[PDB]
């Protein structure tokens, strides 16, 4: 077994984890406490390690400098599963600001956190990776994940590392300072992530609204997207699938421009309050939904750009020789870059879900993620031009040279992406 | 951890914040009589601390005159443990500068040892509030000293004011314009965010808005305690936005010295069960963002807003909220630097006498409008050093009233000329 150290930072990092976890628990019969039913079924050691008897142990690390997320993740939400032994717990706020968790205060427990870190890796025999859940504009996440992940791959160079990063949306929890945040974290997640998801929620939120429920939504809307977000893209990863059997593999597939690893993801079917009755999809209908504008996850639409690599991973019955005639479809929308001499690839794995007859998603490696980095990067320099909110950063320790180079490293990324388009 | 620690200084200071304690006590399930609960909800553990069954609110009541904290005893009693009450000497009053030098060493030293006790048994400061007088003696004088003090001494921690700026509608007093800018001042210097309230303000909504034929010191008190309340409740009572003290700062203050923030609320209600039906969303905030119920004598309207947030408080739905607060942006000028800046969240409890309440803080250049009238009300008088002795003998030179002002007009110079265009 490749195994997966999952290490989930600041709040959506931690708020999703519970959603993360139990789906995961049901995927392989695990009865949400570790108590094994029924039969296992998939690799569950990619995900779980082992009690000396029967118990399984979500393989998990929770960070966060504020204490909230976790207590009630670890006393509400589900208790007796995120061990507190791996919690890493501060006692104070960011304030929201990327430099609490990179430079002033997130930095005191970097020791505690390799030293947990490590603890995990000394349980397993063959590491394939780890993932790194956390948000990107808020402090916590913002600071602390890319801290993290540094301090990894400088010890474990040889692993893949990838991270699912979350874009705030402005119905939810941000903050005014969400452009700074972000660039100033692009900018170290752009030096240190193998591959790199970035899912956003004011998409989500769109596709909710446009749906009629915008009454509904909720954090608990929000967080069941992006758990099964996760949940689906690990998903060939614990079973034997013909696609990506490997975060190794999935490096190869995905990113061959090694700067350009920024992914953009789509999924089918959403679920949005789990009341949406997908009692039937077909195999073409799910193809379609796919590529389709309005089941993407990010501000992109597959009929402008073009794409560097494309990975259909469908789950369940699909049988090839339709989605072979389906993918022609595609002709006059998915366009690849002449760069890069590819092809879409698809495939499927098996589902243990009693629900679906079908579902999928797809990763993208595509030009239009440079369309969520512009609007940031626009945002950023009108704000950076006339100093609003930078006194905060300066006085932790964020000497200004720094967000220069924040803007021109991701100016460069931009300028990079929409070149393939040329 | 994210606890606050409140200090009360002066008479104005003493009643308001005990009509604020007496509401949030019933707001948290809490009987103010004698601090036992009743059924408790919320984040109780934010303001108050626990022995027993017993909720403490973790104040700290401050002042010179003996009788002033003495009788604290009679008009709140219990409500306020013995152990954080602090007078001396024979008080003194109605001279900032005597508030502010002729305290006496020891009385100054027994404010702090309470406020460090009030530290010491709280798992994590998120800030200090204080509530006080701008004017007269003790709340300007020696209240500036505190906050002083207080910042000297926890260089990081944010410290919110809520303060109440004279009017010669209500006193006779006029030594005022000297007492009202060294404190001005002083906040300016120390504070990193304060709430301007008024009385001329407050006065003609008691007039206009609670029908109140010619309003006692106490509607003054009651208009003031319920934007205290629902205020303070953003960080208190869940809510979709996930605030607290340190947040507020990074969201609502652009740039250091230029925090002094507007505050706005409805619907009032004049002490007494006169609440009616429903309030939508588009009158309620139609009320919150017009001149009539701004708690400061300034007329935003006219001005440009560098931030905003905004609350409501119980069951509203989420296309309501947005449709009112779209007119609103339509309405309302902003500064464009800011592409953020807005925000807006909802908290599912109501306050204790209306179905719906809507709260509203914001930067506003029109703010200045209260500063520069104590400067024109301070330059009559200091043209022809009204008073130079006066203060000359309580230890203040002119120099140091001269930085005062220097420092009060940079302020409103900056507001004027930052907003001036974007
Ligand atoms: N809005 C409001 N203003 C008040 C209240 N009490 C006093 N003030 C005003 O604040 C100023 C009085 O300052 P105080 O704080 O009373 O003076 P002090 O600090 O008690 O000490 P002395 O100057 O000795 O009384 C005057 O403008 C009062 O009208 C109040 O309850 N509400």
């Amino acid at each position: 077994a490749r195994e997966v150290i999952t290490i989930h930072v600041g709040e959506l990092g931690i708020q999703i984890a519970p959603n993360f976890w139990k789906y995961l628990c049901d995927e392989h019969n695990i009865d949400y406490k570790g108590q094994e039913k029924g039969k296992i079924r998939g690799v569950i050691d990619n995900f779980f390690e082992k009690a000396s008897i029967g118990k399984w142990i979500p393989r998990t690390i929770l960070v966060d400098l504020g204490p909230n997320a976790i207590r009630k993740v670890t006393k509400k939400d589900m208790k007796d599963f995120f061990d507190p032994k791996r919690c890493v717990m501060g006692l104070a706020g960011d304030a929201n600001l990327f430099a609490k968790g990179y430079y002033s205060y997130g930095t005191r427990f970097m020791e505690e956190i390799m030293d947990k870190i490590q603890k995990e890796v000394d349980q397993t025999e063959h590491l394939q990776g780890f993932i790194v859940v956390h948000s990107i504009g808020d402090g916590t996440g913002a600071g602390l994940a890319p801290l993290i992940m540094e301090a990894i791959k400088k010890k474990h160079p040889k692993l893949v590392m990838m991270s699912y990063s979350i874009v705030p949306s402005q119905n939810m929890d941000c903050s005014t300072i969400l452009p700074y945040n972000a660039i100033l974290s692009l900018d170290k997640l752009t030096s240190c992530a193998d591959i790199s998801m970035i899912i956003d929620n004011d998409s989500i939120y769109r596709i909710v609204a446009t749906q009629g429920k915008e009454n509904e939504l909720s954090e608990s809307i929000f967080d069941q997207v992006l758990a099964k977000a996760l949940v689906e893209i690990t998903a060939t990863l614990r079973f034997n699938s013909p696609l990506n059997r490997s975060m190794m593999e999935m490096s190869t597939n995905l990113v061959p421009f090694p700067r350009n690893h920024f992914l953009m993801t789509s999924m089918s079917p959403l679920e949005t309050s789990l009341t949406s009755a997908h009692q039937k999809i077909e195999t073409k209908e799910l193809m379609q939904d796919l590529i389709d504008q309005d089941h993407i996850l990010a501000p992109i639409t597959v009929e402008k750009g073009v794409f560097t690599a494309f990975v259909i991973a469908l789950r369940g019955e699909n049988p090839h020789s339709i989605l072979q005639n389906s993918i022609k479809g595609f002709g006059d929308r998915v366009k690849f870059s002449e760069i890069f001499p590819t092809a879409i690839k698809a495939d499927s794995t098996t589902l243990t879900d009693e629900k679906l007859a079908r579902s999928g998603i797809t990763l993208m490696n595509h030009s239009g993620v440079a369309n969520l980095f512009q609007f940031l990067l626009t945002q950023f320099e009108l704000m950076y031009d006339h100093d609003a909110f930078t006194t905060w950063y300066y006085q932790e320790g964020m000497q200004p040279s720094e967000f220069e180079a924040a803007k021109n490293n991701i100016q460069k990324l931009i300028t990079e992406y929409k070149q393939d388009e040329y | 951890a994210g606890e606050i620690v409140c200090i009360q200084v002066g008479q104005a200071g003493n009643q308001i914040a005990g009509a604020f304690w007496q509401k949030i006590c019933a707001e948290h399930g809490i009987d103010p009589v004698n601090g036992k609960a009743i059924d408790v909800v919320g984040d109780t553990d934010i303001f108050f601390n626990t022995i027993g069954d017993k909720y403490i609110p973790r104040a700290v009541v401050v002042d010179l005159e003996p009788a002033v904290v003495e009788n604290i005893r009679e008009k709140f009693g219990t409500l306020f443990d013995p152990k954080s009450i602090v007078s001396g000497a024979d008080g003194a009053g109605n001279n900032f500068a005597i508030g502010f030098n002729e305290h006496g060493a020891e009385t100054l030293e027994k404010v702090m040892q309470v406020v460090e006790q009030r530290v010491s048994e709280t798992e994590s400061i998120g800030g200090f509030i204080l509530t006080h007088s701008c004017g007269g003696g003790t709340g300007s004088g020696f209240g500036s000293k505190i906050l002083k003090t207080i910042r000297e001494r926890y260089p990081k921690v944010p410290i919110f004011t809520f303060s109440i700026f004279p009017s010669p509608k209500i006193s006779e007093t006029v030594v005022e314009p000297y007492n009202a800018i060294m404190t001005l001042s002083n906040l300016i210097k120390y504070a990193s965010c304060s709430i301007v309230l008024d009385n001329e303000a407050l006065f003609s909504i008691a007039e206009k808005k609670l029908e109140v034929e010619n309003p006692s010191l106490e509607d003054l008190n009651l208009i003031i305690a319920q934007v205290l309340t629902n205020v303070t409740a953003s960080l208190r009572f869940s809510g979709t936005l996930n605030l607290d003290l340190g947040k507020l700062v990074t969201n609502l203050v652009p740039f250091s010295n230029l925090h002094f923030l507007m505050a706005s609320t409805a619907p009032l209600v004049l002490a007494g069960k006169e609440s009616y039906e429903k309030m939508t969303a588009k009158e309620l905030s139609a009320q919150v963002f017009g001149d009539e119920y701004i708690c400061a004598a300034c007329k935003p309207t006219t001005g440009r807003y560098l931030a905003a947030s905004v609350l409501f408080r119980g069951a509203v739905k989420t296309s309501d909220v947005n449709e009112a607060m779209a007119t609103v942006k339509e309405q309302n000028s902003f500064v464009n630097w800011i592409p953020t800046g807005f925000k807006i969240s909802k908290s599912e409890t109501s306050p204790k006498d209306s179905a719906l309440g809507v709260i509203m803080l914001g930067n506003n250049s029109e703010i200045v409008s209260v500063f520069e009238r104590i400067g024109a009300n301070f330059d009559r008088l200091w043209s022809r050093k009204a008073f130079a002795h006066w203060f000359t003998d309580s230890g203040f030179e002119e120099k140091d009233l001269d930085d005062a002002r220097a420092l009060v007009q940079k302020v409103i110079d900056d507001y004027r000329k930052l907003t001036e265009d974007a």
